[PDB]
């Protein structure tokens, strides 16, 4: 989700981008600006809902040992997901 | 033109007889000097790109700052720095040399060699393995094959 | 056994393509080994094995005379290898990336970048977080 | 045989520390208060000194 | 009483012997150091210098930091002689790359908080 | 009036930070005086502001041709004042690894020293057996020489399937890369001449002026710390001792080559004997618990984060732990004020006092004597200047 | 237990002697050092044709930092500061604040590769294996600056090392 | 459900391994 | 005052001075010393170099980490100049050769390029213009170095109206073709004077002295639009001055006199150089002629500098000359030179 | 108790309390505390003026034979009167045991330099010098050992800053090193790590 500037300098996924009087630009001339353009935001926000059917459910980032602590998410409430906070998965119990 | 072919082929001459002989001061610091040690072993064998030590900064070309500079070092790699004769360049090897590594904050430390001498190359790792060495030196061969002394000498 | 040695120099030289060949490996390389292919990379490398050879000896690559964007026929660096052949080449595997490819992500680059230090796409740093302190801003209309 | 002096002590001139730092510094010495967050009582034992908070600035590179 | 061991002087009087000891040989050696270093200082701002740092612990009036500052004093004066020292060390006294810090209020007040 | 000579710090024979004044009557050496701290990083203070974690990189740094034995000594006195025991198979990775860094740290001093003297060529031989142990250090940590992989409760990882086989291989054929060494300076005439009755020593000087290891075996005096003070499990593995008999050059030489062979022993001896088991101590107030047991239960987590943000605490307390390391007696004076970072580390280093002794050795020689005494003390400034 | 290495004594018969004496003139333990290097001269050597060989490494091996992500793109890293609490150098610097979906992320991560001592202690510290060192280590760099590594360029690390480190890790954890 | 699998010497130990002096007498009267 | 360069620290290494600063002629004698005071207190410093990068090497170490960036400009291109000025609120103009090649004369170096600087910094909307004129600047004078400096000094008040101006006369110091000129003119046995020297009067100033000067001058919020001039505390006779340089240098001194057409012809014949020529006819002119008098302009004084004399800095720039005989005499051995100071 | 903790030695115990005891009777005039640790290491406290006659005993009698000074080195309790800690380690080859000698001083009181006891304690005494700022009385050649040429304060003392009061770097104008204060682009950052829960009950003081 990369986005430019009025002064053209790309906008990094923090935000950060030098306002259009700031010196320190002028590190930037005959040289290039390192910005990564898969921005995690937008990534996991690609990620499906999980339908499961139970009102507990187990995430622990996928891979065994590979990935993050295994919590333990509640999904009694209908008006939200659950939602890793490792990971960004979200999961729910099945509605309408 | 033909001056600027002929002053562009000489510049190539140069540059490859400078960087095809590069003998740098045997001359070194702490742990990053055995990995230095390591590069001229056989199994590396530095010789063989035409990479010779020599004692004397009179007769050497390139300084390895292979270790940790402190306070009351730095005179003499200076002194020693100095008396390299021209064309000359210096390689910072390590960690502790580029930046001041573990010994980073101590009072006795001085937080990089490019405080005391201009630093053409910087090689990393805590040692950098001697392969690492030898990139760097490779590197720095690079840089000296795209020097223009002779073309900027005749656009003057 | 004189003649068997001469016999594989010039098996040698006839394995490379015929003498330019041979004197194209032996100018580029130093080297002018004949081992068996292993893989080629997108990029033009080609890699060579011989277990013949004592542990060091044993897989070599042959770089590519053009990457990215630069001539690449003297220039080049251990950069170069992407990173599938670079855990090949380096011996901390035994399985080549034609036989056990890597796992696919979306994320990875597609495209591998050697060292650009020296060049305009070298890495600047920067601070990226945004400003901390906010300065108040006087109105814009005479007060009198 | 002693020798029986009969002044204060003082070995500011055998620190080696700058002027500055010596008549211009104010020192607190305290007991440090419980932290809020725990009900540990360990951190309250001992005394401490320490000196007065000078300036911080941002790096113009890394900030 | 006090009961305090001495370290070389037992009251102020002999400390101040070894001061002027100290001083003298110091004195005698600052144009030996101008030559030998190949300074660009004359040897009136070598004693100069030399007076200076004798006089900037002039208030001390214990005999043992007294003695102790000889004993510093002497292990420099060593250091000097016998060019342990580097021109560096040597004109590390003089301070010529600092910049002139303002001593009065309204100058400090304008460059920053410090006091 | 002598002449005055700096010998170093940018000297082939100084290695690299020396400088050695030396006063001399022609080429006869009338006085040497060391002047040391062009390598003095201040890490005894440096370390007062780490945990005893954070605090343990900085000895693979000290003595750097010998890493692992000062890991090894450090662990040992941290693991005392904690009053715990390393597993018997972490014993038993830690003495064949630090008989493997012996024989490097052997290879070095003996090679260097003959560098020195002239003969050039042994080094080249030996430094790629070298490059084959420093692959076994890489392959157990990923760290060619600073391995940071001794702690305090045991070792970081266990050893990798395949490794014990590859060092045996190479422990087969080592004996000859000895012998050829051997070959080239043992019986040769000048070597013997640059080395036989050079700076002899007695054994109560030795004594007296705080030698340890070589330099005081050189001398005839019977002392080990392996065999008389062992430590994790020496007491388990046989060996002899290489007594020397004049107190010279000649003698120390071939004490350390007669200490690679008995390495040699005991490196085939650590091999056939490892035990199977746990590599760190089962307790997760010390040792951080297995990445998979962090991942799963709710203490082994708390205990992970305790101990990679605070620290273990060590009970309060002081102890100076000393090893018998390849250049000599390493030692530790530690004590712990009871929390989770050190109050104070001394560390004691055989060539400080070795160093202190040179302008003794020296008397009565030469330029090129001094060099082989230099040479035969097997100095490294890691850990003189610390 | 020990054993002496020189106390030998030479059997002073007229045999013994005349070899001593013809090995004094005719320099036969000197002949015998040449035939060694001789020897020497003939067997293969041991150089390797670097950059087109390269030396072994193993998968533990320690080299470039990068920040990894999960299969999804998310970025593992949830910003809980152990690796910068443990780095013995004080090399990382971290800062942090609730993303605008509410998730735990850095807003700066920040190695200096000049203060760093390659210890790996932040990837054993790191519960989400979020922080690694990676495989390559031919990275030098013309400037000081470029080695003062930002979150960026970390985040471009992983993304073009990860089919490497995935192999590494996958190679490596069970002894983890 | 797999056995323990461990970094060991093979049953029976390794090899003997050669370390004393080896250096031939190799030449006449 | 835009937040990020607001002064901070101590005025050290790591300090923010609060000055972005663009060099012009970086690379030579005077812009080094600049370039190590700027970055003393914690500038931004950019360098705009069109010689080779190992040429620049000793300016590395003068600024801390980011301090200090170097970029490729060309005198005849001013997007080059557009490049190098666009961040900046200080531009200082050093930019200067005492002998004409085949792609720059006087006019090109003194003239054309200084109106370029000033014309693109101004539209850039740099604060503060630094430009570096000569003492004895003269549109009639027999110098044609002197009559491009003038003529360029008028063109860049033109174009940038609140510059201040620094008119420094025959700066001395360690890598100085004054004190070492005269000192090399010992290898052709006798020493030529025009007149020997007596009708010649020099006010040589300190190269720290300018340094500083053009530091304070930037710091000093009066010194906009103004024109300084920069010279030493004496003046003397330029066969005494000589005299004294090789009595520092303890050199036998034989001075003859020349006739101006013979030593024009020898400068001529030195000018056919394709290299660094060792003298010209330009160089024989200003050598020969006395330094002007500016009561009227303010100087050092009035940036707080007390002038440097010649006296206690020409060891450090003379110890080089001896032989190694006389490397170790002192400061105060060799009897300063008579001056005329009014 | 079995794999996990570190077994003990009585023996050793007994053996060194019973020498310390030793110790304590034949020096009455200087011993002021005799203590054994549980890994089994023997301390004794001394007053100062006892340096060398203690040492010598040590290093003398024939039951004692301490004959190799390991080390010597000093600790800086600034809560203390007496500022620094002076600690001597001993090793005896002929009865295979170590000992330790712990003595007190001041900033401004001298200690006994004790290099006719041991050569081995010049070196050491001076790292002491230089490090703490402990001055030892007739020592044969008393200088800096570690620290650079005229560096001013003794690094080693707990309230001298980490990183110093005066850096290094190339000055081209004056064409050489110079030291000038300390600036930091990153300063170092403290850490509070002390958890405020006890840790080692059989180490809880007094609450005054
Ligand atoms: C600004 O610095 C300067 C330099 O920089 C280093 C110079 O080289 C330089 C040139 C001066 C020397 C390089 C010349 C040294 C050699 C002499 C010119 C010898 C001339 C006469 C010889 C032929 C000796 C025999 C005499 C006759 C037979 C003719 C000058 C003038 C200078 O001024
Ligand atoms: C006659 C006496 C006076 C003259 C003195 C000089 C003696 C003759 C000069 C010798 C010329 C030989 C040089 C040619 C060797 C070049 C080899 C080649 O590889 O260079 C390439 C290109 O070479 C250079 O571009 C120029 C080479 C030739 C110089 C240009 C022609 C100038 C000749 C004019 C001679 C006149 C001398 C002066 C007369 C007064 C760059 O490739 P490189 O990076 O290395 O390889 C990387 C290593 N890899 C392959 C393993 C990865
Ligand atoms: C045994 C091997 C050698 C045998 C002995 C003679 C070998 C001759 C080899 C000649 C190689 C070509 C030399 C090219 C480099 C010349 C020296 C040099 O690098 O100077 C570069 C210099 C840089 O000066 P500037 O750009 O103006 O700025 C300086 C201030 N910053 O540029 C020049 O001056 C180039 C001038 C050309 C010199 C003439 C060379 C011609 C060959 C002469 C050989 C003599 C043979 C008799
Ligand atoms: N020195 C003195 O006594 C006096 C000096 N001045 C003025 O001070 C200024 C600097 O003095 P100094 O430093 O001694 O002169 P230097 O020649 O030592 O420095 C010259 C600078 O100008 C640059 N330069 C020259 N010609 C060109 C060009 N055509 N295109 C681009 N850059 C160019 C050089 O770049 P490169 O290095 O690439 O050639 C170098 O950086 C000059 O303007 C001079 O007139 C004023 C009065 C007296
Ligand atoms: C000829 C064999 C290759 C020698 C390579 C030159 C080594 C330069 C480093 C100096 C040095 C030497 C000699 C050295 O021997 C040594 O060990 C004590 C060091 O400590 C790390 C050194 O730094
Ligand atoms: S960078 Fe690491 S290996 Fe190199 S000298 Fe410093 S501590 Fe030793
Ligand atoms: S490898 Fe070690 S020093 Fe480097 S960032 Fe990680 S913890 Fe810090
Ligand atoms: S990299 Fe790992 S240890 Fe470091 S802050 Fe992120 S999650 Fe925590
Ligand atoms: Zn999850």
């Amino acid at each position: 989700g990369v986005r430019t500037s009025p002064t053209g300098e790309k906008v990094t996924h923090t935000g950060q981008a030098y306002d259009d009087g700031d010196y320190r630009r002028v590190r930037f001339s005959d040289r290039q600006k390192e910005v990564n353009e898969n921005f995690a935001i937008d990534l996991i926000a690609e990620q499906p809902v999980s339908e499961v059917g139970s009102r507990v459910i187990s995430c622990d980032g996928g891979g065994g040992a590979l990935g993050h602590p295994r919590v333990y998410i509640n999904l009694d409430k209908e008006t939200k997901t659950g939602t890793c906070g490792y990971c960004g998965l979200q999961f729910r119990q099945p509605h309408h | 033109s033909r001056g600027e072919y002929v002053v562009a082929k000489l510049d190539d001459l140069v540059n490859w007889a400078r960087r095809s002989s590069l003998w740098p001061m045997t001359f070194g610091l702490a742990c990053c000097a055995v990995e230095m040690m390591h590069m001229a072993a056989p199994r590396y064998d530095m010789d063989r790109f035409g990479v010779v030590f020599r004692a004397s900064p009179r007769q050497s070309d390139v300084m390895i700052v292979a270790g940790t500079l402190t306070n009351k070092m730095a005179p003499a790699l200076r002194k020693v720095y100095d008396q390299m004769p021209e064309p000359r360049y210096v390689v910072s090897m390590g960690s502790c040399a580029n930046g001041g590594g573990y010994y980073h904050y101590s009072y006795s430390v001085v937080r990089g060699c490019d405080r005391i001498v201009p630093v053409d190359i910087y090689v990393p790792g805590c040692p950098p393995t001697a392969e690492a060495l030898l990139y760097g030196i490779l590197q720095l061969q690079r840089k000296i094959k795209r020097e223009k002394r002779l073309r900027i000498w005749y656009r003057r | 056994e004189l003649v068997q040695v001469l016999r594989r120099g010039l098996q040698q030289v006839s394995g490379h393509g015929g003498l330019r060949g041979y004197l194209r490996v032996l100018f580029r390389a130093n080297d002018v080994r004949v081992g068996t292919l292993v893989g080629e990379d997108k990029y033009g490398n080609k890699y060579y094995e011989d277990n013949k050879q004592f542990f060091g000896r044993h897989r070599w690559v042959i770089y590519t005379t053009e990457m990215n964007g630069r001539d690449t026929f003297w220039d080049v660096d251990g950069s170069m290898v992407p990173p599938e052949w670079h855990r090949w080449l380096h011996c901390m595997t035994d399985d080549p990336p034609t036989t056990k490819p890597p796992t696919a992500r979306k994320y990875i680059w597609t495209n591998h970048k050697f060292n650009v230090s020296g060049t305009p796409q070298q890495y600047v740093p920067y601070s990226t977080t945004r400003k901390k302190i906010q300065e108040w801003v006087p109105p814009s209309t005479p007060y009198k | 045989q002693l020798i029986a002096v009969d002044e204060k002590l003082d070995i500011t001139t055998l620190t080696g520390v700058p002027e500055e730092h010596i008549k211009t510094r104010k020192v607190r010495i305290f007991v440090p208060a419980r932290n809020n967050m725990q009900s540990g009582v360990n951190n309250t034992k001992k005394w401490k000194m320490e000196f007065d908070t000078r300036e911080r600035w941002e790096n113009p590179l890394m900030g | 009483g006090t009961s305090v061991k001495p370290i070389f002087s037992r009251d102020m009087n002999e400390a101040k012997r070894r001061v002027r000891e100290l001083y003298r040989a110091w004195y005698r050696e600052v144009p030996n150091t101008v030559h030998l270093f190949q300074l660009d200082i004359s040897v009136k701002q070598g004693r100069d210098k030399v007076r200076e740092m004798f006089m900037k612990n002039a208030h001390v009036t214990d005999p043992r930091v007294v003695d102790l500052l000889v004993i510093k004093g002497k292990m420099e004066l060593e250091e000097t002689i016998n060019v342990w020292k580097q021109r560096t060390h040597i004109m590390r006294f003089f301070h010529e790359t600092e910049a002139p810090r303002p001593t009065d209020f309204l100058s400090k007040f304008y460059v920053g908080h410090d006091p | 009036s002598n002449l005055t000579l700096n010998f170093g710090p940018q000297h082939p024979a100084a290695h690299g930070v020396l400088r050695l004044v030396m006063e001399l009557s022609g080429e006869m050496v009338r006085k040497c005086d060391p002047h040391i701290g062009l390598l003095h990083r201040g890490t005894e203070k440096l370390i007062e502001y780490k945990t005893y974690l954070q605090a343990l990189p900085y000895f693979d740094r000290l003595d750097y041709v010998s890493m692992m034995c000062n890991e090894q000594a450090y662990s040992l006195a941290v693991e005392k004042l904690l009053n715990i025991q390393p597993p018997p198979r972490a014993q038993w990775i830690r003495v064949l690894f630090g008989e493997i860094t012996r024989l490097l740290n052997h290879i070095m001093a003996v090679t260097t020293h003959a560098l020195d003297i002239g003969a050039m060529t042994p080094f080249f031989w030996m430094f790629e057996e070298r490059e084959k142990m420093f692959e076994f250090y890489e392959r157990v940590s990923g760290a060619r020489m600073h391995a940071a992989y001794i702690r305090p409760g045991g070792v970081h990882q266990d050893l990798p399937l395949g490794l014990l086989d590859d060092i045996y291989e190479f422990s087969k054929n080592f004996s000859f890369r000895i012998d050829e060494l051997e070959e080239m300076l043992t019986n040769n005439r000048i070597w013997r001449n640059r080395t036989v009755d050079i700076g002899v020593v007695t054994a109560e000087d030795a004594l007296n002026y705080g030698f340890s290891g070589v330099m005081l075996r050189g001398s005839g005096i019977q002392w080990d710390l392996r065999k008389t003070q062992p430590y994790d499990v020496y007491d388990q593995v046989e060996f002899d001792v290489p007594i020397g008999s004049r107190g010279d050059c000649y003698d120390r030489y071939l004490c350390r080559v007669e200490e690679m062979r008995q390495s040699l022993r005991i490196i085939s001896q650590c091999l056939n004997k490892m035990p199977p088991g746990e590599i760190k101590v089962d307790d997760a107030k010390v040792s951080p618990p297995k990445r998979a047991e962090m991942k799963t239960s709710m203490e082994s987590l708390i205990h992970h984060f305790k101990l990679y943000t605070e620290g273990y605490q060590v009970p309060p307390g002081a102890t100076y732990t000393a090893i018998e390391a390849p250049k000599g007696e390493f030692g530790v004076y530690l004590v712990s004020d009871g929390s989770s970072r050190p109050y104070r580390c001394k560390i004691k280093a055989p060539g400080f006092a070795h160093l202190a002794g040179l302008d003794k050795m020296s008397k009565g020689h030469m330029l090129a004597d001094v060099v082989a005494i230099i040479g035969t003390q097997d100095i490294v400034f890691g850990e003189v200047d610390r | 237990t020990y054993k002496f290495v020189n106390m030998r004594e030479p059997s002073m018969d007229m045999k013994s002697v005349t070899d001593r004496a013809a090995q004094t003139l005719l320099w036969t333990e000197l002949v015998r050092g040449l035939g060694m290097t001789l020897s020497y001269l003939f067997r293969e050597p041991a150089t390797i044709n670097y950059p087109f060989e390269k030396g072994p490494l193993s998968p533990r091996f320690r080299g470039e930092h990068a920040l990894r992500r999960y299969p999804s793109g998310e970025e593992r890293c949830i910003a809980c500061k152990l690796c910068e609490a443990v780095c013995p150098a004080q090399a990382i610097t971290i800062e942090a604040e609730p993303r605008a979906d509410g998730s735990r992320r850095t807003t700066r991560y920040d190695i200096d590769m000049t203060k760093c001592i390659y210890c790996g202690f932040c990837q054993e510290a790191c519960p989400v294996d979020a922080i690694v060192e990676g495989p390559n280590f031919e990275f030098s760099t013309e400037t000081h600056e470029e080695l003062l590594y930002n979150k960026e360029k970390l985040l471009n690390n992983g993304d073009k090392w990860e089919a490497e480190i995935a192999a590494n890790i996958q190679a490596d954890y069970l002894y983890r | 459900a797999s056995k323990v699998k461990q970094d060991m010497p093979p049953p029976g130990g390794y090899g003997p391994i050669d370390y004393k002096r080896n250096l031939p007498r190799r030449g006449l009267s | 005052l835009h937040h990020a360069l607001i002064p901070h620290g101590k005025g050290g290494r790591s300090s923010v001075s609060g000055i972005v600063a663009t060099v012009f002629g970086a690379t030579g004698f005077l812009g080094r010393y600049v370039v190590n005071h700027l970055g003393r207190m914690g500038s931004q410093v950019i360098v705009p170099y069109r010689c080779e990068p190992y040429d620049t090497m000793h300016l590395r170490p003068m600024g801390d980490l980011g301090q200090i960036i170097f970029m490729e400009w060309n005198g005849k291109d001013k997007d080059s100049i557009r490049k190098v000025v666009e961040h900046s609120n200080v531009v200082i103009n050093l930019v200067g050769r005492e002998w004409e090649t085949k792609n720059f004369d006087f006019e090109d170096v003194f003239v054309k390029i200084p109106h370029a600087i000033a014309q693109v910094s101004k539209e850039a909307g740099v604060e503060k213009l630094i430009h570096i004129s000569h003492l004895n600047a003269d549109i009639k004078s027999p110098s044609r170095y002197l009559r491009s400096k003038a003529v360029g000094e008028k063109e860049v008040r033109a174009a940038f109206p609140e510059a201040t101006i620094i008119k420094p006369s025959d700066i001395f110091g360690r890598e100085d073709r004054f004190l070492n000129y005269f000192a090399s003119m010992r290898w052709f046995g006798g020493v030529p004077l025009i007149s020997l020297g007596k009708e010649t009067v020099k006010q040589p100033v300190y190269i720290v002295d300018v340094s500083k000067g053009i530091i304070n001058a930037i710091k000093d919020p009066d010194a906009k639009g103004k024109t300084f001039a920069f010279v030493g505390p004496n003046r003397y006779l330029l066969f005494d001055l000589v005299q004294y340089i090789f009595a520092v240098a303890y050199r036998p001194f034989l001075p003859y006199p020349l006739p101006h057409f013979a030593y024009r012809w020898v400068g001529r014949l030195f000018e056919v150089s394709p290299f660094e020529p060792w003298t010209t006819r330009d160089k024989v002119e200003r050598v020969h002629m006395s330094d002007m008098t500016l009561p009227h302009l303010p100087g050092l004084e009035d940036l707080g500098i007390q002038a440097t004399p010649l006296e206690l800095k020409a060891i450090e720039v003379l110890r080089r000359h001896r032989t190694y005989r006389w490397l170790t005499s002192e400061m105060e051995d060799v009897k300063p030179a008579k001056t005329v100071n009014i | 108790t079995r794999p996990t903790i570190r077994p003990r030695n009585d023996v050793v115990h007994k053996q060194l309390s019973a020498f310390g005891q030793y110790v304590a009777e034949i020096l009455p005039k200087y011993v002021q505390q005799v203590q054994v640790s549980c890994f089994n290491e023997l301390e004794i406290f001394i007053h100062p003026d006892g340096v060398i006659p203690v040492l010598t005993f040590l290093r003398d009698h024939t039951n004692a034979q301490f004959k190799s000074l390991a080390d010597l080195t000093a600790v800086d309790v600034p809560t203390r009167q007496n500022r620094f800690e002076i600690v001597y380690n001993l090793l005896s080859l002929r009865f295979n045991s170590r000992i330790r000698v712990k003595t007190y001083t001041d900033e401004l009181t001298p200690i006994e330099s004790s290099v006719t006891v041991y050569k081995a304690a010049n070196w050491y005494e001076r790292e002491i010098w230089d490090m703490f700022g402990v001055f030892f009385a007739n020592h044969p050649d008393l200088r800096r050992i570690l620290t650079d040429y005229g560096f001013e304060g003794h690094p080693f003392r707990k309230d001298f800053p980490l990183s110093g009061y005066v850096e290094l770097r190339y000055d081209d104008e004056v064409k050489r090193v110079v030291a000038e204060p300390v600036e930091l682009a990153q300063e170092f950052r403290k850490f509070d790590l002390n958890s405020p829960w006890e840790a080692f009950p059989a180490y809880r003081q007094p609450p005054e």
